[PDB]
């Protein structure tokens, strides 16, 4: 009776927080979104097929389905009717409350009901007020044009082309589209929705072949759709769904399609025989030039990497896709042997096409078991001649050189070991680094030869120099060694573009079954805020609807970087006082001399600081006169193991970045949480007593259960996974070396690496002290 | 995939996050208590282990192995030529460790490996560590989150005066000579009682350095100015 | 780059800073022991009572729930809470309506857990003497802690 | 171990997939090196190691003529492709050998 | 022990009395007691039906094995053929 | 002994071998630290036990003939069936000796 009016004003005092945007209009459609979802849900077992979409020229929409109407029955707890608790009660709900009049009409058991509800609060108990013989529901809703603004209208675009990829993805489902205000109707029904879509997709482009590969498999609960047909183009476009929900950015399916699609192809073109009559090889990327595709995955609880979803992180999915593709694409080749050539045919031209763009060489004798060569002892060789198909590694230590070598593909790549730290060629003369034995191995190694008399860059006997170190601060110290070397000693190299940077991830976490690779530590902290958001609900008051996960996310995110900024800051002002401004009016520069509204501003600041306190500390506060223009600035004092501190709080601290950016900060958060502060997991309760309160309880809740390793070094790790994470090509991240200004490049090599201390003393003095202090 | 970078910010954020490392956290002592990092995990390890100055001694391999799989993660044979300095006559002007077997002589010998010696805590270093237990410091995080360590000690005695210091960092480098004890305790109690106390008058309860092997020093200009200014010369010449 | 008065300054400075903290600590902690010395001093005069209350609770929560219910008699131990002046030994997180109102003794939940936790060899006249030489400590020890 | 012969050509190859107990494959395949220098094995003409995650595989080059059954046999009898275990069970029965 | 319906206590027995606290008197903790005491009973006498026999101390570790069978085997490896 | 005693149980976390190493030499094996270390390595290679009684994480070697890395870089903890050599320990089933 009045809760439900409590709950509909709470929803309507922050209603971008529920729906989204209501500047462009995002929620606008969103909401039309939630009433066809429910509808098609509803529509997924009924009797029939059929779904009525019409835009109406009154800036309204109503929808009618066919499938099983909503019951009129009676609620046993709340006594009132059964239809009145399914629509408002603790998403329809949002859409009533931002909609000024609502038309339930519930048609079943051969009668006619109708109601009317008036911004969430209904008028009349549902009555009969005719007859029929159809079963289903009709839904008319008026839209706020209060709250909604800057819009007010509806595009037949946009809930056609979701509507056209629903009817792709739900197969035998019909979905009518009309507008009223200048007159269309659209109908859409497919059978092979996702054949057809493959086949709407390949439509302006040129198809080189009819037949089109599709099948539709489920194993362990995981169903599997794909489709896919080769145009003439150079560009390929796959898309990904799970639970009729994209992905943007792919995932773990994507993953397994792409590795089964590369075996299988390669497989076949080498059992066949034509790489062979040609003397080239194809990779990759060369197989997917012009590719149309489309992968959807049925998974009861998929799990993402955040609330925007755009990434699917669920493990067995790549394992089941890899299986379902590389298990029947196989025969698909032998059944159609026509259009199989055709695809080869292309593949062949684009490999053909990459191989003329390369530059000239010379094949290289590699070192083998029954020929040494002349080469250093420690090195690791590889099996290719071309030096423009292979890669060398230089790696930090003895420990991590051996699990390098245990797990590398021995076809093309080499390892060398690097031992102890090397020398500095920028202090040194040319006989001393001429002597030294590990910069003698390296340039053998090598083999372009030094000495700016014999020094040939074009016969360099690998095409890709990695660099490969530990992710702490010894490694960075030998990755500038290097590139110092690198950049005095050998610039064609350097300008030719054959250096590269290894990325190894940091941590790794599993729980249970569920197991993933963390790069650094902005991704530690954002896993960290995910995972704490998922199955849980926070309330502000105990009568309403929970939040959404993005706008907890964004506020959390800002919470996290306002934090890191107030840390930064530690050195000129106490930690405490600053957390407490956000929770605080805003004194803005009018008040600057008013002399009255201040001292109550600080009175109540150092008042509500004293309340709460643990330590043994003491606060205070005064006001300063000042002659320019009659100023009034704050004082505050504090009393902290046994000495006394102030901090005048001047014009400058009140007009400046960290201090609108705290205002900003609670702007969103003032008044946010009612007495009531209750939090729900699936089948618990907690009442909160303040925002970061049930945060901690959030995160303490979420890592029960939960294991995380972090990777000391290199020598860690097993040598599966460190081939598995940073040398495989298919799923590796490097960095390219370039130099940009050539002038200021010599300027820093000297200043960091010359002889003479002072400038370096000065450079570090400058740069990591003083600027850090202050980051305005 | 593949992306591009300039070796200008490359080189300059590597060399900063070294140096800055190098500076803050490994080389230089603090002013308070006088140890590097290092001196402070090893000392707390021996206090957590109850390895107190009546009792029996203990391995030397146990104690490295607490430190190097606890505190620092770092090679371990460094760490046990970091103990070997601490219990040497010859090296530290007040020992704080306490030694049994061969631990090398003056007359340039080395020390026998870890797994024949044995050690245990100074009667003087448990004034380092006095009240650790009563909230008196702040503690900080290991490399894991799973421990944690002491900010500083509450020590009891000036250890940087009377022990001195050396280490080399990136730009810069320290180099403090050994005092005597008792001079040193006079030179604070002037200090608590006048407070405005100038140079001179601090030298008439310090007037230089003490070294563990005793000799002669040769002059007296250097000493006034390296108190004076912070830097300075002096000749050592044996007998 | 310092000299010798700075470094003297500076271990003064942290002396001064640790004598402080460690000072507020003991503070603190005898506080906490002279709370639960009252609590515990108040029940042995109201023996029987607190024996029968106990003895028909079925359960221990409902025991605890009705031990603070109403205030207790002070009996026999007015003089030595009337010899502590003031809040001297008082609790610093303590709200104003526990504790004593009118000569009745207000009790809070965890006086009332210690209580249930007592031992019967608790119950004889010679370890009944200690908690009055204890006491008396105590307010010296906050006495001289507080100078 | 195995023998493959190509369809096309005739030519065959030894295909190897384990190897005895306590027997380190790289000295292994050093020590056929070594053996095939001075020519006291006839019928090999390359060796190579291509073992990768899938499991050990070793190839060794048949020459033209030569069969496969004979070079075999030699690699048997000459290399650690068989050796000897002696069984020899003593251990500690009440604080004494047996 | 009981010997004419009188109990007669020990040292130890008058030790574990004395170091009684209040919050045993309730209610509950008076069938606790009756509960523990069946349960040892029952315990005691299974125990001592093992000691006195043989096959009962073989059917044990009979069990015993073939639950570590059943927990930690595998297939073989090697293959034996005749010369 | 001294692995069940630190309580380095099968579903915990790792632990640093120089840890396990110092308190075995400093305890109980009054030898050498070298051949300690050597010994627990061969005890979690798959290709020398064929049940194996240690759980490692790290590189501890190859069939082809390579090394383990030092014990500053490399972690343990107990194997599952490791568990079955130790039950009912406390229940004063065996004898102790000084
Ligand atoms: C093999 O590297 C080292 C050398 N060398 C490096 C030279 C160039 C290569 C050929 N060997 C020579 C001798 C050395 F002389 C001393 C030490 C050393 O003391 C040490 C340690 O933990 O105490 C660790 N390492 C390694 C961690 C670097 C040392
Ligand atoms: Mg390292
Ligand atoms: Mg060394
Ligand atoms: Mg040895």
């Amino acid at each position: 009776s009045i809760k439900v009016l409590k709950g509909l004003d709470a929803v309507r005092k922050r209603p971008g927080m529920y729906i989204g945007d209501t500047d462009d209009g995002t929620g606008l459609h969103h909401m039309v979104f939630e009433v066809v979802d429910n509808a098609i849900d509803e529509a997924l077992a009924g009797h029939c097929k059929e779904i009525i979409v019409t835009i109406h020229a009154d800036n309204s929409v109503s929808v009618q389905d066919d499938g099983r109407g909503i019951p009129t029955g009676i609620h046993p707890e709340e006594g009132v009717s059964a239809a009145e608790v399914i629509m408002t009660v603790l998403g329809v709900s949002v859409v009533n409350a931002l909609s000024q009049k609502l038309e339930l009409v519930i048609q079943r058991e051969g009668k006619i009901h109708r109601q009317i509800y008036e911004h969430g609060v209904p008028q009349a108990p549902l009555a009969v007020t005719g007859e029929t013989e159809k079963t289903g529901t009709m839904v008319r809703f008026w839209p706020s044009l209060e709250t909604f603004t800057n819009v007010t209208e509806f595009e037949y675009e946009i809930l056609a082309k979701r509507l056209r990829e629903l009817s792709f993805l739900n197969s035998g489902v019909s979905i009518r589209l009309r507008d009223k205000r200048d007159g269309k109707e659209d109908h859409f029904h497919y059978e092979g929705g996702i054949k057809a879509f493959v086949e709407y997709l390949n439509k302006n482009k040129t198809p080189i072949h009819p037949n089109i590969f599709y099948f539709s498999t489920e194993k362990d609960g995981i169903g599997v759709e794909v489709a896919l047909q080769w145009n003439d183009g150079f560009q390929e476009n796959i898309y990904c769904f799970t639970n009729n929900i994209p992905q943007r950015d792919g995932g773990t399916h994507l993953a397994g399609f792409r590795a089964a699609m590369t075996r299988t192809l390669n497989a076949y073109m080498d059992k066949e025989g034509y790489s062979k009559k040609a003397k080239v090889s194809a990779t990759g990327d060369d197989a997917r030039e012009g590719l149309i595709a489309v992968v959807s995955v049925k998974v009861p609880d998929p799990k993402f990497s955040s609330q925007t979803k755009d990434k699917l992180v669920s493990s067995e999915v790549k394992s089941a896709v890899e299986q379902q593709m590389n298990e029947l694409l196989a025969e698909y080749l032998l059944e159609n042997p026509t259009d199989a050539k055709i695809v080869v045919g292309k593949i062949i031209d684009a490999a053909r096409a990459r191989e003329a763009a390369r530059r000239a060489r010379e094949m290289t004798r590699r070192k083998g078991a029954l020929d040494l060569a002349g080469l250093p002892g420690k090195l690791a060789d590889c099996q290719e001649r071309d030096p423009a198909l292979s890669e060398l590694y230089l790696v930090e230590g003895d420990s991590a050189g051996g699990s390098a070598k245990q797990g590398r593909n021995r076809k093309n790549q080499a390892i060398l070991p690097l031992k102890g730290k090397i020398l500095n060629v920028e202090k040194a003369r040319f006989d001393k680094m001429l002597s030294s034995q590990e910069v003698a191995t390296l340039i053998t190694a090598l083999g372009c030869g030094i000495g700016r008399d014999e020094y040939n860059p074009d016969k360099l006997r690998y095409h890709s120099i990695i660099i490969m170190t530990d992710a702490d601060v010894d490694g960075s110290h030998i990755r500038t060694l290097l590139l110092t070397f690198f950049y005095r000693q050998m610039p064609e190299i350097v300008e030719r573009g054959h250096v590269y940077i290894a990325q190894p991830p940091l941590y790794k976490v599993k729980k249970g079954k569920q197991e993933q690779y963390i790069k650094d530590d902005e991704a530690m902290d954002q896993y960290q805020i995910s995972i704490a958001l998922d199955g849980a609900t926070l309330h502000t008051n105990a009568s309403a609807p929970a939040l959404a996960g993005e706008a907890l996310e964004k506020l959390v995110s800002e919470y996290n970087a306002t934090q890191k900024m107030i840390n930064r800051m530690e050195r000129r002002y106490p930690k405490a006082m600053l957390k407490e401004l956000i929770y605080q009016p805003t004194l803005t520069e009018a008040d600057l001399s008013d002399e009255q509204t201040v001292t109550r501003w600080v009175n109540a600041l150092v008042s509500e600081l004293n309340d709460k306190e643990q330590h043994g500390s003491q606060w205070k506060f005064d006001v300063h006169t000042n002659a320019e223009q009659n100023l009034f600035e704050p004082i505050v004092r504090v009393r902290t193991h046994g000495v006394d501190t102030d901090y005048p709080l001047d014009h400058e601290f009140i007009t400046g970045g960290e201090y609108r950016r705290i205002c900003t900060l609670g702007e969103k958060l003032r008044g946010l949480l009612e007495e009531d502060a209750f939090i729900e997991r699936g089948e618990r309760r907690q009442p909160v007593a303040s925002f970061e309160q049930a945060l901690d309880w959030l995160v303490k809740e979420s890592r029960r259960g939960l294991s995380i390793q972090r990777y000391k070094g290199l020598g860690e790790m097993n040598p599966e996974q460190l081939w598995e994470t940073t040398m495989d090509p298919e799923s590796r991240r490097m960095l390219r070396v370039t130099v940009k200004d050539a002038i200021a490049a010599d300027q820093l090599f000297t200043t960091l690496m010359g002889d003479a201390v002072e400038p370096r003393r000065a450079f570090i003095e400058e740069n990591a002290l003083k600027a850090a202090n202050i980051d305005i | 995939e593949i992306t591009p970078v300039n070796i200008e910010e490359e080189l300059k954020s590597s060399y900063l996050d070294y140096a800055m490392s190098v500076i803050v956290g490994r080389a230089l002592p603090d002013v308070r208590d006088g140890l590097k990092p290092v001196h402070r995990r090893v000392l707390y390890a021996m206090n957590v282990l109850g390895n107190d100055w009546n009792k029996a001694y203990k391995k030397s391999a146990r104690v490295v192995g607490d430190v190097i799989g606890k505190y620092h993660p770092h090679g371990d044979s460094a760490v046990y030529d970091t103990i070997v300095r601490m219990a040497q006559p010859f090296s530290l002007r007040y020992m704080l460790v306490d030694g049994q077997g061969n631990f090398g002589s003056i007359d340039g010998d080395s020390a026998a490996a870890m797994r024949y010696t044995e050690i245990r805590l100074a009667k003087i270093a448990h004034e380092l560590m006095a009240d650790l237990e009563k909230e008196t410091v702040d503690f900080v995080d290991n490399y894991d989150g799973t421990e944690k360590i002491p900010d500083v000690m509450p020590t009891k005695i000036p250890n940087l005066l009377v022990n001195g210091s050396s280490g080399i960092a990136v730009g810069m480098a320290t180099n403090i000579p050994p005092h005597n004890l008792t001079e040193v305790i006079n030179g604070c109690l002037a200090y608590i009682d006048d407070e405005d106390i100038s140079i001179e008058g601090l030298m008439e309860h310090i007037p230089g350095p003490d070294f563990p092997t005793a000799a002669i020093i040769n002059g007296r200009r250097g000493i006034e100015e390296a108190y004076r200014t912070g830097r300075g010369k002096v000749y050592i010449r044996a007998r | 780059i310092m000299n010798l008065k700075d470094i003297i300054a500076a271990f003064v400075r942290h002396r001064r800073e640790v004598v402080t903290r460690r000072t507020i600590f003991e503070l603190r902690k005898a506080r906490d022991r002279a709370h639960i010395l009252e609590a515990l001093a108040v029940a042995l005069a109201n023996i029987d009572p607190i024996i029968e209350l106990i003895r028909h609770a079925p359960t221990p929560a409902e025991a605890k729930t009705a031990l603070v219910a109403n205030p207790w008699q002070l009996g026999n131990v007015a003089a030595m809470l009337e010899r502590a002046g003031d809040d001297a030994a008082r609790p610093e997180w303590l709200e104003p309506e526990f504790g004593v109102r009118d000569g009745l003794y207000y009790l809070t939940e965890q006086q009332a857990q210690a209580i249930l936790d007592l031992r019967l060899q608790k119950l004889t006249g010679l370890e009944h003497e200690k908690l009055l030489d204890e006491y008396k400590e105590l307010l010296d020890q906050i006495a001289e802690l507080l100078r | 171990a195995e023998v493959e012969v190509d369809a096309k050509t005739g030519r065959e190859t030894i295909i190897v997939h384990e190897i005895p107990y306590q027997v380190n494959k790289a000295r292994l395949i050093e020590k056929i090196a070594e053996l095939v220098k001075e020519k006291r094995v006839e019928g090999i003409s390359a060796l190579r190691d291509e073992s990768d995650k899938d499991g050990m595989r070793i190839v060794i080059e048949v020459k033209r003529d030569a069969v496969g059954e004979v070079v075999l046999n030699n690699l048997y009898s000459q290399t650690q492709l068989q050796v000897s275990f002696g069984i020899n069970m003593v251990a500690l029965h009440h604080g004494q050998p047996k | 022990g009981v010997r004419d319906g009188l109990y007669y206590l020990t040292e130890q027995q008058a030790q574990a009395i004395l170091d009684l606290r209040l919050q045993k008197l309730t209610g509950l903790e008076h069938e606790k007691l009756l509960d523990e005491y069946k349960e040892l009973l029952d315990q005691i006498a299974e125990l001592l039906r093992i000691l006195g026999s043989a096959d009962r101390l073989m059917e044990v570790i009979r069990e015993e094995l073939e639950l570590v069978r059943e927990q930690f085997g595998d297939k073989r490896r090697t293959e034996i053929t005749a010369n």
